[PDB]
């Protein structure tokens, strides 16, 4: 019988190539559509792999939804970062294999603030070395970091999921550092860098939420992004989300 | 949420 992080290891998404044609120019507009059309194509990825998660099914399926729908941005940017990480310390963001941000294409006046805000992200993981299995980990933990305040409606089994996956924290802790006396200091940095998360993605849900709404920018959603946006929109405006942080800031 | 629907059925 092998371990639950050999399951998180086999059912993780294979990179997604964008077929990006560089031949014809880059341009703002051009550029946000396509990171939607592929961001459309991750989520349901990441649909798939929620689903393949030990204990997620056993959630009601509105609580399925619900935590999809709001930890959505969050998942892709952390494996954006993770991607970015691997691909080239950090120095671009790697999108896809065939869509690789360097600095100087990052030089678009509107896309500028966006990718340091998700070059940031990726920071994190240099800064931190995060090893692959401490990465799978958090990214499960990210999808059940947003609720709403009035709360699920299978807390418990919610409750239960969370724990599950704490302790596997505990386990790729382990097996990347041995059994150091000092892995409570990396428990505490790795779930400091999860409450971060909240903070370093609400620029990029304010971005996606702006360029979604006033359409005369022009930039195009496909249908999976529109569905889940247009549902979160005014929750997120309503001030109804609650993230769960480890630590009181 | 159609979308989001079908996908967490199928299969
Ligand atoms: C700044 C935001 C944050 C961006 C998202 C950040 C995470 C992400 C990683 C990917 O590997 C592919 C797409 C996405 C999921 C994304 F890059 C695109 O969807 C475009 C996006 C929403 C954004 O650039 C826009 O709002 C452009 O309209």
């Amino acid at each position: 019988a092998p371990t639950l992080i050999s399951l998180l290891e086999v059912i993780e998404p294979e990179v997604l190539y964008s077929g990006y044609d560089s031949t014809l120019p880059d341009t703002s507009t051009r550029l946000m559509s396509t990171l939607n059309r592929l961001g459309g194509r991750q989520v349901v990825s990441a649909v798939k792999w929620a689903k393949a998660l030990p204990g997620f099914r056993n959630l009601h399926l509105d609580d399925q939804m619900t935590l999809l729908q709001y930890s959505w941005m969050s998942l892709m940017a952390f494996s954006l970062g993770w991607r970015s990480y691997k691909q080239s310390n950090g120095n671009m963001l790697c999108f896809a294999p065939d869509l690789v941000i360097n600095e100087e294409r990052m030089q678009l006046p509107y896309m500028y603030d966006q990718c340091q805000q998700m070059l940031k992200i990726s920071s994190e993981f240099v800064r931190l070395q995060v090893s692959y299995d401490e990465y799978l980990c958090m990214k499960v933990l990210l999808l059940l970091s947003t609720v709403p305040k009035d709360g699920l409606k299978s807390q418990a089994v919610f409750d239960e999921i969370r724990m599950t996956y704490i302790k596997e924290l505990g386990k790729a802790i382990v097996k990347r550092e041995g059994n150091s006396s000092q892995n409570w200091q990396r428990f505490y940095q790795l779930t400091k860098l999860l409450d971060s998360m909240h903070e370093m993605v609400g620029g990029l849900l304010q971005f996606c939420f702006y360029t979604f709404v006033n359409k005369s920018l022009s930039v195009e959603f496909p249908e999976m992004l529109a569905e889940i946006i247009s549902n979160q929109l005014p929750k997120f405006k309503a001030g109804s989300v609650k993230p769960l942080l480890f630590h009181q800031k | 949420n159609a979308l989001l629907r079908y996908l967490l059925d199928k299969d």
